[PDB]
């Protein structure tokens, strides 16, 4: 029942801007923490950013800090990612992932994922 | 008959087993709730077990992924002590993923927290009628004791927390009379952490022993009178009560940093300078339970105790524990009888199931001869739904 | 002292007929506390019959036992390839002794 | 003894969650009725949930084709609020496929309609004893509120309908004292339609907000005193409350024809010229629920409101809703407290199951801080019997 | 408060449905007893349904061959009216394969027959305490009403039978006060047969309408006062009430021999010279049920009646039926209200299952408008255990 | 007010069946406990059945290997007499693998033994509140009656055993007033053995008939007054009551050594020089049950009796049996009524299942006519879990 | 889920000493009686010693009486066997076995066993 679907991917020239959107279904953002994870072609998974269930953005990756902006709309159950001043190293495939903070046991681990959207930079 | 509360704790030498529900053994075939965080609160006529259901029955497909603590389906219910929580013998109390409840001698007071993480609201019911609400003041996870609140003289007192779970938070003491919050103060406790306090009345004052989830492998305490005039500190005893904790050694009256940045809800009873410490047997996982009597463990940091009594074996799972008292209008005695309960967690995070649940056992302190044994959960896992 | 004597020292049969093993007590046993054990080489012994008349938990219906006073009998109606082992009769009342055993092997 | 009679409604600012039964989540494994159309009615000591069972348990072969409303097997039962309806904790009330019930402060009054479509008879029970019967006067489907009737001063009032469901019908107001119908008038309301009214007392009079199933996408209301001297009209807010309904725009105080020829049972509370509108979030299907506060929505046709509070997400199923009150002899306050319940329908006509059922949630209005969230049904469909 | 019973039967024009338990529809999944021969008896505060369990639950392997009436496992229990008989909501009354029970206004009197066929003993319990026993006096199958006994003025009266089931037997009337049999007479009724009487009080006397299992297709009656001074006869209507019975024609006040050598337990209410006859619709099998009003059917042979009301249709199974009354100390009226119950037998002897059981419906007579319908059992056979 | 005890046992002629729960027949499908050792104790308002659960339900995987008597999961519960023990209708009493309970006319006294074999502790609860504890004084298996204790005049008396089960042990009589042990003496009974005594009050004194598990095939008895001034002996009737036992012959007042070195809990009622002996029908296994009336069997060693009454048949399983009384404040008589219960063990040691359990039947002595029959367990084994 | 694991066996010269240890899991010694059973190579099983659940050592075999010592540690759930002055006839394979004393039915019979440890004597 529970589902996450990313959108917004596309071919963009270097130095441009873009904004992804992950629509979630079957659960509410007011309880689970969300994440943006990217995989570069030929590299492993990398943790881009992490936002709380309280709306506080806990984590940005070192490379993307100052350039990306992560936000959400709880009334819509949507997670967003604005990339600005894109470079050639930002070519990757992006996933929106979901995990949980338990008041007693603590953090849980990314349980639910989407297929992701490809962002590629040419010339 | 509002409780007098001028009485002091009874003199005790050991603990005699009071109840055991066998919830998970029965719930294999019977229709028993998937609960967690039970607690026992006594009125002037009976004692009841309050629990936070997951909204689903045990050994059912809706118990899938019930390791999670906050969902819109959790409710606070209650059953008579020593009985398995089932939909056919339980009384509905409140809609809550965090709760506490206590009896003032006239009617039951129920506090139930539900709502989003940044906007949770506590709904205060008195005799089943909503009387007041408390909204989160730090728009972080608002949480309460998970054990009984304490009435002395018709006024019940409770402690709530709002803020980070790995850093400095906000701590408030509430004075509630017939469902109305008549007074509240916010504790000025820098470099301290209070979560899931277990409060009991003693000589007309309230004493709470809480869980330090930030940087303390010993336990913090707060004591206050009916004016909400408080004192703060840590239990000095070198016999640490939190979990995880280091090995026993020289202890502290201020936060113990080593191996301390998590915890489990627990309790302790203060007898002058002594303390009755209830803690798990293993220092790394929630396995076992024992009661330690350190005759000078409230102010001295020695690491040397006097008596141990065994409750569960280090090879058996345990969980939260808390303290309740039986008022002289219930027992007929002239002292406040100290009792405690233990939660025996079975299921995830450490078993290979889809669910987590817990049964409970409870003990009451007596001045006569007692024995130490192991009263474990006894459930044979995994169940049918896990296959 | 009470010695238990199993009459067949060794007993060979084919896989699929009745096997009767027997123990004789030197002195009558007022206690009805006599059990039967199956010991397969390389494995721990297993309790088959307890109380001289009752199969244990998980022991198939294939085995049965009976007896009275000094005579005790264990019968396997239909043997199986895994039913060939050494069979012991034990008196766990006073005095505590085992029997000498009896080996069943394929003929 | 007698109840209310002068008490106006309480000043309110939001709604705090009161109960949640988790009937369908529990009914997957437990023995829980296939119910529909629950409602909550409060006595002077407790509050109970009344429901219309289908005569069968949930996840059973006798729940096949329980989308149908009229069968000789439906009965009216009641359980304590917040508990799942099971045969082991429910009290039998009447044999009915349409019902209403309320408490006069002494005994429960139960109205239950059963029989053929052209000859249905309402059987009035008072304290469990049949006291009077009302027979259909138009020999069409006779139907009643599906929510609580209203007593002021020992007399309970109810509204019944008899006639076409897509045209002009016959509307009667009944005044019942201790099970006897002592007075009744037939409303002269041409070009109006009243079905499934939700009535509450206010300042000694009765106020009913009903469902227009013929040519109206806003809701009609009827107000009367103890002499059954009535006034009729529509809520002139531009924030339409029915379902299906058009998009919000300029409203009106005469039947709104656009997209209005069906509906769902709902409610509204009148506060001078304002109104608290309870409606589904989607304008086409019964999904979602919100509470709207239009400070001038009883007489002005604007589409501008002041406050929204969210109850269920637009992605989650909802259903009927109705209003109940808690009398000052129950709450102890000095004014009548407004509350409401929502029915969360799971099954056919919209999911691929063989059954339809509904759980319930309920909220009570408070003057303190509250929060909006989503408390959905939470059941995972389809069940085992659907496979 | 003992029921003085100087009151006469209330004037009536029809019957309004009172209860329906849906026992077999619920018992498909739930844990519901395999019962048979239910009956309803009312105290001065409530009404209860008494039933004779087979010692086993429905849809279970122990319900195999429960067509048999006499076994050492049958017990008499009781549940509140309109609820399915389950082990979790039923009260144990007596060990019996034949029983009757009634309330004198202070405590429940229970009669339960168990034992061998040639030595059966009736154990009389009053308030749950064994007070007296009656032993079989003909060493044949001793049997009793299977419906409520009748108290007038603190004394309950019952009729028992002992002897052949196809010939002349022995008939005794017992007067019981607080569990002691204070008086008994043996009826001198040659060429008559009385079995399974359904007795009600009327104007300070007792009236019983019984089943003729030997050579009668109409029903015999016996009326007596508190001195056990009796009168005997048959109903003279040409509208025969037994089953099997011939077609309606000229009837008799002595046994109707034609097609009469069996029967089913039934009832009738005497209103001067009229009679309310409750009988099955089919003359050959226990299918259907109707209530006939013959204004002169107690003394005149004619086959012409005045009113019919339909209860169950000729295509649905029915079974035993009996009469109970609601005393003025319960209803608050000035008269004795007549009510009746019907047993709806499902399973063997006429269906291909391994079990037989029965649910029940009950009606109470009112002076207002009523309707005739069909309220059948509704169970979908065979069950899972039959496959 | 407490129960006086000054009355003598009532005159009897026979026994009339009182209750039958059908626990194992119902527990095939329903959720019924795996119990053993039931007993019946009566208050001044009702009678309850106390049982020792195994912590698991019947026909469940947690019932595997429930032949064992001592585990940390056994609890003492109680249900109303004649009802199957289920988690949904049972009241929790104590945590115990050995127990006894009785009512002083004000509140229930419960004794529950739990703990290790060499350190077991009896926890005495009065009105649900722990009042006193008794610790094992020989560090062997501490055990108690498994039937009701006896109050005369507000003081309940019980007998406990501690020591070898095949040799000389230690026997203590306890005098308990409102949960406090006010007096206790240790019986000086060389060459005697007392286990599982069944005590009843008679003429202000207490009479206990116990089980000789060492070298006796007849039964020992101990009689004492409120000063705990005791007399000891054996029943001299040549009709031996223990099991296993020899064939009937010349009996003896010292222990009977032949075939006597085990036993089963039983009872007997002393009527002057006579005795009512309750024993199994088979001399080698627990099959059958009968009641023997030996008019001179308390002091004479003959083997000739007067009356037999059959309870179960030599082909049906039986088990423990014990005696209870109904005080004049319950029955309203002028004498104490003798009653008894029988436990019908089904499962292992004898049958090829994984579990052992027992249902119960109970009889009460009357002065009127009675009959002998067989009321067996009736369960058809093995169950589904055994396959 | 109940387990008994013996340990300690090895090669020892005649006249030496040794001590076995049987660790039990899933049950407590405070309820069940325990046993040491030995099988000589070419002979049947022999009952060495039997200890109660109360801590009393009920039985020693005739041959080993005065030389072997059986003890236990309940806080550890361990069963021990000290052999002293070992002879050539003590070569065998040792098992720790478990049975039950029922208060009503009596003794039960050795239900649960381990694989056992080999004790052999050379030269
Ligand atoms: C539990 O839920 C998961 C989804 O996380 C599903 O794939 C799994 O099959 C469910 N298991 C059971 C046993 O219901
Ligand atoms: C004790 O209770 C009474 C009534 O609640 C109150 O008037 C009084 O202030 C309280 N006394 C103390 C010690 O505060
Ligand atoms: C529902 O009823 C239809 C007939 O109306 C039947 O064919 C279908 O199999 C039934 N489904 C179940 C689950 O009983
Ligand atoms: C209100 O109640 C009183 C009885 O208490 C009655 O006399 C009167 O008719 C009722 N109606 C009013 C408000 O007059
Ligand atoms: C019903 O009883 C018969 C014996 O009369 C037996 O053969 C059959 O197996 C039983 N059937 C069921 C379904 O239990
Ligand atoms: C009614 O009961 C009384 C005793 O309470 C009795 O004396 C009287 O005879 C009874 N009724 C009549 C009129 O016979
Ligand atoms: C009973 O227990 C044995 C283990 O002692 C186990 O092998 C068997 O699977 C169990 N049987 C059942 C029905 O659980
Ligand atoms: C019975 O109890 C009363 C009150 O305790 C006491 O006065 C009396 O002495 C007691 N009877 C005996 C014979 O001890
Ligand atoms: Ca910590
Ligand atoms: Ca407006
Ligand atoms: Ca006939
Ligand atoms: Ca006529
Ligand atoms: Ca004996
Ligand atoms: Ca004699």
């Amino acid at each position: 029942e529970v589902q996450l679907v990313e959108s917004g991917g596309g071919l963009v020239q270097p130095g441009g801007s873009l904004r992804l959107s992950c629509a979630a279904s079957g659960f509410s953002f007011t309880t689970y923490e969300m994440n943006w994870v990217r995989q570069a072609p030929g590299k492993g998974l990398e943790w881009v950013s992490h936002i709380s269930s309280r709306g506080l953005v806990i984590y940005y990756a070192d490379s993307v800090k100052g350039r990306f902006t992560m936000s959400r709309d709880t009334a819509k159950n949507s997670l967003y990612l604005q990339m600005d001043s894109l470079t050639v190293a930002d070519t990757a495939v992006y996933y929106c992932a979901r995990h949980y903070f338990d008041r007693d046991w603590g953090y849980s681990g990314m349980d639910l994922w989407g297929q992701g959207t490809t962002v590629t930079v040419s010339s | 008959v509002t409780l007098a509360g001028n009485s002091s704790l009874c003199p005790i030498s050991g603990w005699a087993i009071y109840s055991k529900d066998n919830g998970i053994r029965i719930g294999s075939k019977g229709d028993v709730f998937v609960i967690r965080e039970p607690f026992i609160s006594c009125s002037h006529l009976e004692c009841r077990t309050f629990f936070l259901t997951q909204g689903a029955l045990l050994n059912d497909k809706h118990s899938n992924g019930t390791v999670k603590d906050r969902s819109p389906y959790r409710t606070l219910m209650s059953c008579p002590v020593g009985e398995a929580p089932s939909p056919y013998n339980s009384r509905f109390e409140s809609v809550a993923w965090s709760a506490s409840a206590c009896h003032d001698g006239i009617s039951w007071l129920t506090i139930g927290i539900s709502g989003p993480d940044n906007g949770a609201v506590a709904v205060l019911k008195y005799n089943g009628i909503i009387t007041d609400t408390i909204k989160s003041w730090r728009n972080n996870i608002l949480r309460t004791q998970e054990s009984e609140c304490a009435c002395v003289n018709g006024s019940c007192f409770t402690v709530m927390t709002d803020g980070p779970s790995n850093g400095q938070a906000s701590y408030k003491i509430f004075k509630i009379e017939k469902g109305k919050v008549v007074k509240s103060v916010e504790m000025n406790a820098p470099n301290y952490h209070y979560e899931e306090c277990s409060c009991y009345p003693d000589a007309g004052d309230i004493m709470c022993v809480c869980r330090d989830n930030w940087h303390g492998s010993n336990r913090p305490w707060v004591s206050f009178n009916q004016n909400l005039e408080y004192q703060i500190g840590y239990i000095c005893s070198g016999i640490f009560g939190d979990n995880p904790r280091p090995n026993d050694g020289t202890g502290s009256c201020s936060p113990m940093p080593s191996n301390g940045a998590y915890g489990v809800k627990g309790f302790s009873f203060k007898y002058g300078n002594g303390v009755w410490i209830g803690r798990t047997k293993s220092t790394s996982s929630r396995s076992g339970f024992e009661m330690i009597w350190d005759p000078n463990g409230w102010t001295e940091t020695d690491s040397s105790f006097s008596v141990k009594q065994d409750i569960v074996e280090i090879t058996d799972w345990s969980g939260y524990s808390g303290s309740f008292v039986q008022h002289p209008e219930l027992t007929g005695l002239d002292c406040m009888r100290p009792c405690f309960w233990v939660e025996l967690i079975r299921g995830r995070p450490k078993e290979n199931t889809i669910w987590t649940s817990g049964s409970s056992i409870s003990f009451c302190g007596v001045n006569s001869d007692t024995v130490g044994w192991s009263w474990p959960d006894g459930a044979e896992l995994p169940f049918t739904i896990d296959k | 002292e009470v010695v238990l004597t199993q009459s067949p020292g060794t007993l060979s049969l084919s896989p699929g007929e009745r096997a009767t093993l027997s123990c004789r007590a030197s002195q009558s046993l007022g206690t009805n506390y006599l059990a039967w054990y199956q010991h397969k080489p390389g494995q721990s012994p297993r309790l088959l019959i307890d109380g001289a008349s009752t199969r244990a938990i998980g022991i198939p219906d294939r085995f049965s036992a009976s007896g009275s006073g000094t005579d005790f009998t264990l019968t396997v109606s239909r043997l199986e390839p895994e039913d060939f082992a050494v069979y012991y009769c034990q008196h766990y009342g006073n005095p505590y002794t085992f029997g000498q055993g009896t080996k069943l092997e394929i003929k």
